[PDB]
């Protein structure tokens, strides 16, 4: 019996990557084509990234340990760091949960506010308490890490006397990965990476590289003489032959970033554009930058400075040209919100970054490889 | 569309308000974390709550 | 003493605090009751168109 | 007049809020006159300011 990494193998893999995890219960015919390819999938796993990926009776779970976390990869239904707390309690009882045990959202209202940890007490009668804990809640029926059935929290939301009965699944137990350790040995998250490269010691540089290249949309250069960057100059070729072998992306290099594209996303996948505006707006903002190449000199980095006024003032010389055609939502808003809300965006997408003191703007040239336009007989009806 | 209109624009303007008051609250929470930290920080030293 | 004043401070501020986080609160409820209610009205208004 | 009615709406807003820190204002100085008074009795007992 000798598999080969084929169609089936690329598809798991893709499944594997698009979902936190896949449940055999949903997903069974996901989960049996996967564990036919899971021997050369694990092999290959490590040969490439040096990821580990748990295979067990009720579910499959990659890891997907980022070499430095960014903000879009948390989990982005919840909006503050009181979200992740609630969670986080709400882990802590499911721990307290039997398995198939019963228990009435009322009962964990309580231990939550009971347990939780901090110095500024919880609250059940606000609103706001009341909405974080509900987001969580969806967020643990999705994992299905509990199941519902009567009533629904929505109620909740208006009558915090709302009830409803809820039972614990299995799953809560495997949901967290392994802490070997002492874990308050973990004084502070940094302590995880070098755990994590301890364990990645054999061609760390290899290792890193591919999972900061397959993980972002992008990677980009740190400086003119980053060491990385060389790296990856050094091994550019063979990565491109692999990639063709192994996978939907095609590789593009440049000067100051590097980064794997994509030819055809299906349902399940998330790409870049997208439907949401935002997209569009960035990517006339970007035709707009690529236009005026010398008064928005792109540095050495391949970056291009702006400061927050110099931005507001695009952003309106922008709603002058595509304003036309943009939604009524950001056509009714003000320069700054719209800046905030972009500048927010291009984050997630790793686009620019803002530094918060000096308001300057840093565009990375992966910004610059797209730039977008509206069909030209509209722009002559919009604005000619 | 005219209720809409003017919901959106009386809405609008609570956000303006509601950002505000969190603006408020969170000065007022900077005090606190402040003072907490102070007061837990120089009374850490003492075997005492 | 001094610790004292701190904690004379702190409950000052805590209860200000307090206060002001239950009046943002209820203007998020208001805010967002009123963003929910425009919300279905205006995809009921398309509807009706 | 759009823009008088959002300005009519303003004025019910900074209406509420006068209204409010009217509200903690008495609320205040009837706290104040309580202290103040506490304060004397505690002072008239002997020779002090």
């Amino acid at each position: 019996q000798t598999q080969l990494f084929d169609e089936k193998a690329i598809q798991g893999m893709d499944i594997l990557f698009h979902h936190y995890w896949i449940l055999r219960a949903e997903q069974p015919e996901w989960y049996q084509l996967i564990r036919e390819r899971e021997k050369v999938l694990r092999r290959y796993l490590d040969e490439k990234f040096g990821l580990r990926l748990i295979v067990h009776q009720h579910f499959i779970k990659l890891e997907k340990i980022p070499v430095e976390p960014e903000g879009w990869m948390g989990i982005q239904d919840f909006q503050e760091p009181m979200d992740y707390a609630i969670f986080c309690c709400a882990l802590a009882f499911l721990e307290g949960k039997a398995v198939d045990e019963q228990f009435l959202l009322s009962e964990l209202c309580q231990e939550i506010q009971a347990d939780y940890p901090g110095d500024f007490p919880l609250d059940w009668t606000l609103y706001t308490h009341r909405k974080s804990l509900i987001r969580a809640v969806k967020v643990l029926m999705e994992f299905q890490l509990i199941r519902t059935i009567d009533g629904d929290i929505g109620r909740f939301d208006q009558n915090e006397e709302q009830e409803v009965l809820y039972e614990a699944s299995t799953y809560s137990r495997y949901f967290m990965r392994t802490y070997p350790d002492d874990f308050s040995s973990y004084q502070h998250w940094s302590e995880l990476l070098k755990e994590d490269w301890k364990l990645n010691q054999e061609d760390e540089r290899r290792k890193r590289v591919y999972r900061k290249l397959f993980f972002s949309p992008g990677l980009h250069r740190l400086d003119q003489q980053d060491p990385d960057f060389l790296y990856i100059r050094n091994y550019r070729n063979r990565l491109a032959e692999d990639i063709e072998k192994h996978s939907e992306y095609k590789l593009h290099v440049y000067k100051n970033t590097a980064f794997l594209s994509i030819a055809e996303p299906r349902q399940y996948q998330q790409v870049f554009p997208n439907s949401k505006a935002s997209t569009d707006i960035i990517l006339q903002l970007s035709k707009y930058i690529h236009g005026e190449p010398e008064r928005f000199k792109a540095n050495e980095n391949g970056e291009i400075l702006m400061t927050e006024g110099e931005f507001e003032q695009v952003v309106d010389d922008l709603r002058q040209q595509f304003g036309t055609g943009w939604a009524k939502y950001f056509r009714d808003m003000s320069t700054k919100g719209i800046r905030t809300e972009l500048l927010r965006a291009m984050k997630d997408w790793m686009m620019a970054e803002v530094d918060s003191e000096t308001s300057l703007i840093r565009i990375k040239s992966l910004t610059g490889v797209m730039t977008g336009e509206y069909p030209s007989d509209f722009q002559t009806g919009g604005t000619e | 569309n005219v209720q809409i209109e003017k919901t959106g624009h009386q809405l609008e303007e609570q956000k303006k308000v509601l950002f505000q008051l969190d603006e408020q609250w969170k000065q007022v929470h900077g005090h606190l974390q402040v003072i907490k930290i102070q007061l837990h920080q120089e009374g850490r030293q003492l075997n005492l709550s | 003493a001094n610790l004292n004043q701190l904690a004379d401070e702190e409950n000052r501020l805590s209860e200000e605090h307090n206060r002001l986080q239950r009046q943002s609160s209820e203007k998020k409820k208001e805010v967002d009751a009123i963003r929910k209610n425009l919300d279905h009205l205006a995809d009921w208004f398309t509807e009706e168109k």
